[PDB]
RNA sequence: AGACCUGAAAUCAGGCGAGGUUACCCGCUGAACUUAAGCAUAUUAUUAAGCGGAGGAGAAGAAAAUAACUAUGAUUCC
RNA sequence: AAAGCUAAGUACUGGCGCGAGACCGAUAGCAAACAAGUACCGUGAGGGAAAGAUGAAAAGUUCUUUGGAAAGAGAGUUAAA
RNA sequence: GUGGUAGUAGCAAAUAUUCAAAUGAGAACUUUGAAGACUGAAGUGGAGAAGGGUUCCAUGUGAACAGCAAUUGGACAUGGGUUAGCCGGUCCUAAGCGACAGCUUAACUGCGUAUACAGUACCUCGUUUCGCGAAAGGGAAUCGGGUUAAUAUUCCCGAGCCAGGACGUGGAUACUGUACGGUAACGUAAGUGAACUCCUCGACGCAGGCAGGUGCUCCGGGAAGCGUUGUC
RNA sequence: GGAAGGUGUCCGGUGCGCUCCUGACUGCCCUUGAAAAGAGGAGGGAAAGUUGUUAUUUACACCCCUGGCCGUACCA
RNA sequence: AAAUUUUCAGCAAUGGAUGUCUUGGCUCGCGCAACGAUGAAGGACGCAGCGAACUGCGAAACGCAAUGUGAAUUGCAGAAUUCAGUGAAUCAUCAGAUUUCUGAACGCAAAUGGCACCUUGGGGUAUUCUCCUUGGUACGUCUGUUUCAGUGUCUUU
């Protein structure tokens, strides 16, 4: 008996239900075409079950690129074409 | 093998990231860093991408 | 690498001055195109790599 | 050698030129970095490189001066150049929709002002 | 032939919606461990998880109200 | 009553920017004082570490000598190796 | 974090190594020769898929790793390497799967074949809804020799073929209207055919023996080189 | 010689042989053994063409032009 | 009596406790209101003279313009000019620009830089051909516009 039931099916299996998704990891289920954590879905995938979860994926963990720039911006009131002077 | 570009390139970058850290940067004023921390042997330890 | 075999044919002979007779093309695993560029019987090619400076 | 205001003197044509002329030296330098040179040569390709941006930054300076010359005081200005601010600070009403009243309410407004009154000691 | 009524088309002209964030806020939906020295009503709890929607605050708000007094006088909070 | 608007006082483990402390002092305090939600494990949902301290100044031990080299031994830097 | 156990258990499957010289600080273990063995074409051989991801190739080397060793290495370091009209993907549809119209549900979801989806101007036709789903199904066309440290039906030399679109010279055919021949089966250098319709190929099971063919294996003569030779 | 130049590459057999392929048969089933893209044929006779710049031939023969995108190392 | 075992001390080894530090945490208080179809958060791939990561940035790529400060940066290299200056800087500030491929993600798709059509400007027997090149084409919904359909209700030429 050797298609086993440890190391005879471990010999087995070269297969991969899962592959990068796009948006997310390696959580996209290729048959089902879904993902584990990201999930075709236009909303994104987040429970309060797990709030470590949500921790690793939040606003911030990423660049920022338009968000960064922000405080410095409504500090100013959003001022908008014009320069700084020269004296 | 029969790879997509896509693949490749996942593949290309992870190429790019297993190489020794220059020398020059050790000398380099208040750094504590030695030996890179990262690197990956392909038998060992495995990427998936 | 997002370019085509096409332009790269054009692009040679807007830089060089040279004409083309076949373009091959490969992605190295880097990430970069590599074109080898057979040129016309016409010209000949270490003519045009000591006007560059590839010798 | 490159500054940025000495290009806003030079016109629409020479600044492609010069465009040009420095994507030539930035090509032969990339050449020799592949061949053979020095570290004396390979420091000249940071200048150069700094100074094609600072020609692509006045020749769309000088592209969005005209456009905005031509559309002053005109509606349907182009999508190009609008006033970005944030999304919820582009929606809202004006000053003046917001702060005007109907002709009821202006007569009650109107008709009792606010008075400086005070108590005596 | 011409007035309406109803329903379509268009890469028509100009606009608006979607998704993200969680501390507080609005609406639905909705458990069990647990306590009762058992347990079923009860309790945990009109809570957690789930699904929607916001704002610098939100909701509430000028009585189809309290009272039975010599009467009080939107709402919120202490 | 079966239609509607309305600031203030009030709430605020998030964002943004300040000020404190009879608090903890690297097995503590956040999981994370360091390239920490990192390395790494899991097909996946998820799981998730260890790791701070030369000296005031690199002045980080040239030079002779043994050895294949790593090192050792003399000598040397430093207030001290 | 560190002991005793302890320099102990143990390193014993897959028949097997030996001699010399070279390299090196150092050779039971690297390379080259000479012998001797094993694998024994449903191979431990030559090529693909899944999976891996630079392990490939060259030069170099102080550690560690390769349960002895190591001058060796899939280890370590610095460089280099993957060339297509014809090889595949791409195109088609299978089992199935996403969405349209709508229909459910507070939504999340779940269902989803319902619908008004050619001859500037003038007509006359009009029943199917878009897409995904095969690197073993279907399907346009490629073969020989050479070449590099590492690529080849992809590079080079030579000989072709296919899809799309076409100028030109010289031939066929017709000009009151699309070629002829054969009794026929059908034929030849060519030999117009819109709308609409029908048909063929694409297009298909398993077992059995029989006949023919490719490649392999085999026997004999001829011409080259090679081996054996105290004996034939 | 210290890479230049030569000859030869010929003519026959054999088989229940082994391999894969084709061909026509025979049998088996309460099992009868995919679809679509695409290529072509036919029926039909719509159009054009008046002895010359015509018009059908773009696979009649020859001639001419273009062929994008991604995989391609190596183990197995 | 050696040797061995055990015990006590000295020196050495092994190990990282104790002590002293601390650009980090934690808690309380006080202010402020500012993401997104003008493409967000998050993802992927790139960019430095000599970089793997972390920060920064997007083919203008550890940055460009402007303003302020006014001479560095630094591991090495180079640049030296940039030195009574229309100007050094891994500087501060930031009002002007860039902002690949993505993602609500929007032409159809998707383990594919796959497969279309329209459109601008140019490049090679052609109005239908191929090529490069610019920008488009998702869904819902409001106001207006244009073109329609209905023996819906009406007159009637």
């Amino acid at each position: 008996g050797k298609a086993g039931k440890g190391t005879g099916s471990f010999g087995k299996r070269h297969g991969k239900t899962h592959f990068l998704c796009i948006r997310c990891r390696r959580a996209y289920h290729t048959q089902k075409k879904t993902c584990g954590a990201c999930g075709p879905n236009a909303k994104k995938r987040t429970y309060n079950w797990s709030e470590k979860a949500k921790r690793r994926h939040t606003t911030g963990t990423g660049r920022c690129r338009h968000l960064k720039d922000m405080p410095r911006r409504a500090k100013n009131n959003f001022r908008e074409g014009t320069k700084a002077t020269p004296v | 093998s029969i790879k997509g570009l896509s693949l490749k390139k996942h593949l290309g970058r992870k190429q790019k990231q297993n190489r020794p850290i220059p020398p020059w940067i050790r000398m380099r004023t208040g750094s504590k860093i030695r030996y890179n921390a990262k690197r990956r042997h392909w038998r060992r330890t495995k990427l998936g991408m | 690498p997002r370019s085509n075999k096409r332009q790269i044919k054009q692009a040679v002979k807007e830089l060089y001055d040279v004409d083309t007779q076949r373009v091959n093309t490969l992605i190295r695993p880097d990430g970069l195109k590599k074109a080898y560029v057979r040129l016309t019987s016409d010209y000949d090619a270490l003519d045009v790599a000591n006007k560059i400076g590839i010798i | 050698k490159i500054r940025a205001y000495e290009l806003r003197g030079k016109s629409q044509k020479e600044l492609v030129k010069q465009l040009e002329d420095l994507k030539k030296e930035l090509a032969q330098l990339r050449v020799a970095k592949v061949t053979g040179s020095a570290a004396s040569k390979l420091s000249k390709v940071t200048e150069v490189r700094k100074g094609i941006a600072r020609v692509l930054t006045v020749y769309t300076q000088k592209q969005r001066e005209e456009a905005r010359a031509a559309f002053k005081g005109k509606k349907f200005i182009p999508n190009d150049l609008r006033a970005k601010k944030t999304r919820a600070i582009r929606r809202r009403l004006t000053a003046s929709q917001t702060r005007k009243m109907t002709v009821r309410k202006m007569k009650r407004t109107q008709n009792v002002p606010k008075r400086k009154f005070a108590l005596i000691a």
